[PDB]
């Protein structure tokens, strides 16, 4: 039979059968209970709208993501999300399909063990396998080397790989991602008068960020230009009218990636954690990693980031090496495409964690040889 | 007028002292119980070392 | 010369010369045009009564506050209020006195720039400086660390400070304040038969709230007690007779602070936004912030709030830390006392925005080094 | 007047409140100091046993 | 007059007058500039807190060590540290006191030359001498032979000495030390959920390592025991509450010393570089080196290391030789005690690099006869 390539993510759940080009169903991972009282009788009001249904009734819900930073903080809601994904968005019972979840690097063990225990006890799948979210993104590019920066919505991690041999001592995981950029944008919009507070209006700020923000090639020059002319002010129409005008908030929101001091984080930007991740590698594979830097994940879709990052790394790196940044147009679904490719391989067909194996060793089987 | 202000102020004034009195005595009792705990722990190994004084 | 420490606030304008203990003139900030026709000739009827004069003729006026939530929505009325404050309540021409306004955190820029432009062009002061309303309240307590919850009448904001270094990423500004409590009290009084609608009767409801309401130590027990006995029903005499009896409306009005779901607001109460503001701080200064929690602002004067808040935070916080809530008796004027102390300092004497500096850089000088 | 017989009490509770607040602040501080000292002593004993743990 | 026996080290600066038993002032060598903005005026905020002062205000600083691996990477900060050490922790002007610095073996020349140039030009000492950090640790043991393994916090080096004649061809310097163990512990703590990222929280992880970690006598048996029972899980209270429980991370952090493959280093552990250092020596002094193996440095203070190392070497060495490991209780300050003894000798009194000699030959005098 065919395998189910699910990809929990944090912000958008992407799923679909193995062997295709794009995920079959992509929908936000939010579960929102209603918060008001409700007076109409017999309206058929449910107790929790999940997935894309709660992005249409969000006016009277309190949306809450079940995955904070890679890790899962609310297991009941995550189980509800998985149940919805299997039964309503794909309509395939899990009793007859292997599953291939994905997990960020350096995550707590208990999260992974609970994930496999749920998949084997509640949904009762035949066999499931958990894979690191960066190796798949490297599969999708058709490479076999390269250092991949997978800046998702929950957590940004940077896994270097050479000739198929991952370097476990050079993984640099940073917890700045799309959600913190949404919060920072929502916080700097208040400098013009627009106040978004409700958890429903966070979605509106996210839409503003997606449609308007861009990464500046040079920050100081843009700050000077936006403060003199008015060629940058782009307007946007809220879900009820009252258009708003975003000035130099456009390139200040995604600039947080390269200067995490804006949101008070100490660490260095995504332009310098990649160079540090490279320098921890051996001295003889640094040229190949320099030449095959891969971008993935949703948050790396800002217009103009593949040039800013290349300029920064070229500034840091030695002058002789060639710096090349692979930015495929299908960046958002790169991890899932790689997952489909991996699940479609014949050599991989014996790596699944078969159910009888789980019955013999318990949920701690995932840390064992079947990784 | 100001009479009512005086009545209200005085009536509310009595509230704070009496409630705090019980908390003060509870604090004293707990402090003394803990000090007794420490003193009981203090003398034991003290005498143990007194025996261990030059073996 | 001496400095003028004005403090616009929202609900009560507090002003006075720097270096004293209490503001010289405290009066509501309302400007009310008459609304009826007027038949007596030569009575000397003015077109707008401002300040404390319109709290005595409020029977035939339509009072309207010029400051909604920290921000200023009606600049002409605010200019009128400032003119009254300078010329009639203090009787000092502004041409010979520096001014020190105060502003809530996270307010729109245009508000601050317009404020400085007015102060420099219309009143023509020698030099003015704008300060955040929470740092002053921390000055007045004589501390140098601590997290201050300044629940005014317009907006409640919670600024944590350590060793004099403010943490800009941990400011949690919430727009529930005394005015919303007045409106909610006016809305729940209708459950007994008393209807207050006119903008003049909002003042009567405010007086009821000030004199009778108190914060319950435990909400459910009080709701149960008030529903069985009658030891809580306190009566109050309206400005014309017809005494009213307030039952369990007494502790239900200020309970909205700890459960903003009562007035339909989504966010968490003032008992949980303080804990969230602390948890955003670094891991090594949380003990000091726990031990030096400061209360300020008018709305924190409810009888019994310094115990309810301590109980709530002790429930949330780890069991080992000591939770202490500083509630000085001079809470209402804490911000202004701190402002006087700051204006009286010698080290601060060179931070004023001198007029020649404004002439060279325009009103946008306030965002620059002279903050 | 009737004012003074209550204002006498109104001012009276001020010093009451001041004494109670300073006393309770000192009580909690010294109690926490004692608890920290006891914790230190207990940890000293246990970890001194475990640093030994035979040689 | 008396000599100043300073000992730069990397992690703790230890200093004191010659002829005593213990260093007078021991304090971490970190210089941390503040990173937030700072709103209180006149608080007396300095621009850089060094030494033990920055371990109390570390909540709002960015601590950065000026010595990476023995070598000094930031000369201005090191000069600041020395100035603090002389003037505030000892309060003796350097114009009237000889100094005896210490330096790891096989360090870059430029580091040593710059050190002597600073000491002679800025602080203007009468005479300074630089000594290898292992010979002093051999002095303190009162021996004259033996192979000393000085596992500091920056770099671990293993200098064999016989009858006072050092063997320059048998020094094995390895760059794994306490700092890498701190980083590895901080990296494996993430497997339970505790994430420490800030440079201030590295100090908390260091405290955890010091107070809880221990070296296992046999690694596999401990890994099996910790995975079945729960007799190892020791808890620890963070600087704000929220106690944490360390499981088999206790003996996995310091195990990196004997298996440097954990942090990706190729080389062999400290149990096998000592045997290799011995085998490079001549065939007739191997028995004495076997019998007089000396431990020093801070990182060799783990509970149970003097038995694991002896077991390993006994496994490697021939069965007839007796293996003895000298582990004095004053291990941490062994280098400084030896430095005091050496500076107190009469025979050594003419080996100092007198200032007139430096004036005649420049800073390159240190490599000359006055070593
Ligand atoms: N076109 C876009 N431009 C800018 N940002 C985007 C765009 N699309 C998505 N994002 C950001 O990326 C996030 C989605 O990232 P995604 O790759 O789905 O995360 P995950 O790894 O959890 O699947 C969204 O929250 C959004 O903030
Ligand atoms: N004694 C009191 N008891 C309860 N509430 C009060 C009391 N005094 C003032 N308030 C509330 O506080 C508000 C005044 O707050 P204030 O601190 O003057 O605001 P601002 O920060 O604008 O100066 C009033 O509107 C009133 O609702
Ligand atoms: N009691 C202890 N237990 C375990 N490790 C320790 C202990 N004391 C110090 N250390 C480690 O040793 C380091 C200090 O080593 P030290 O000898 O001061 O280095 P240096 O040679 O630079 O002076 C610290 O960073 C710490 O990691
Ligand atoms: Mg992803
Ligand atoms: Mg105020
Ligand atoms: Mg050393």
């Amino acid at each position: 039979t065919t395998a189910l390539v699910c990809d929990n993510g944090s912000g958008l759940v992407k799923a679909g059968f193995a062997g295709d080009d794009a995920p079959r169903a992509v929908f936000p991972s939010i579960v929102g209970r209603p918060r008001h009282q409700g007076v109409m009788v017999g309206m058929g009001q449910k107790d929790s709208y999940v997935g894309d249904e709660a992005q249409s009734k969000r006016g009277i819900l309190t949306l809450k993501y079940p995955i904070e930073h890679g890790i899962i903080t609310n297991w009941d809601d995550m189980e509800k999300i998985w149940h919805h994904t299997f039964y309503n968005e794909l309509r395939v019972a899990p009793e007859e399909h292997p599953t291939l979840l994905t997990e960020a690097p350096l995550n707590p063990k208990a999260n992974r063990e609970k994930m496999t225990q749920i998949m084997f006890e509640t949904f009762n799948v035949p066999a499931m396998y958990v894979a690191i979210q960066a190796v798949l993104s490297l599969y999708a590019s058709g490479r076999t080397t390269g250092i991949v920066l997978d800046s998702g919505d929950g957590v940004t991690h940077n896994v270097p790989i050479y000739e198929g041999y991952a370097l476990p001592h050079a993984i640099m995981r940073l917890d700045l991602a799309g959600r913190d950029l949404t919060d920072y944008l929502m916080k700097i919009l208040t400098e013009r008068g627009y106040s978004f507070v409700t958890t429903a209006e966070r979605e509106i700020v996210r839409d503003i960020k997606e449609k308007l923000c861009y990464v500046a090639l040079d920050f100081e020059n843009e700050m000077a230009t936006a403060a003199s002319s008015s060629s940058l002010e782009k307007s946007y129409e809220l879900p009820d009218g009252q258009v708003i005008t975003i000035g130099n908030e456009r390139f200040r929101c995604p600039e947080t990636l390269f200067q995490p001091s804006f949101i008070g984080m100490e660490s260095a930007g995504i332009h310098e954690t990649t160079y540090n991740s490279i320098m921890k590698c051996d001295i003889d594979i640094r040229k190949d990693l320099y030449a095959n830097n891969v971008l993935s994940g949703g948050t790396t879709m800002y217009p103009g980031i593949a040039d800013r990052m290349q300029k920064e790394i070229t500034a840091l790196a030695p002058s002789t090496m060639k710096i090349k940044i692979i930015a495929p147009p299908e960046r958002k679904y790169s991890v899932w495409i790689g997952g489909s490719i991996l699940a479609s391989l014949s050599t991989f067909q014996q790596m699944w964690i078969s159910k009888q194996e789980y019955d013999e060793a318990g949920p701690s089987i995932v840390h064992r040889k079947c990784f | 007028d100001k009479l009512k202000e005086a009545e209200t102020r005085a009536e509310f004034a009595e509230r704070s002292v009496t409630k705090l009195e019980k908390s003060i005595d509870d604090l004293e009792d707990e402090l003394y119980a803990q000090k007794l705990k420490y003193k009981a722990i203090s003398e034991e190994l003290d005498h143990a070392l007194n025996d261990m004084t030059s073996i």
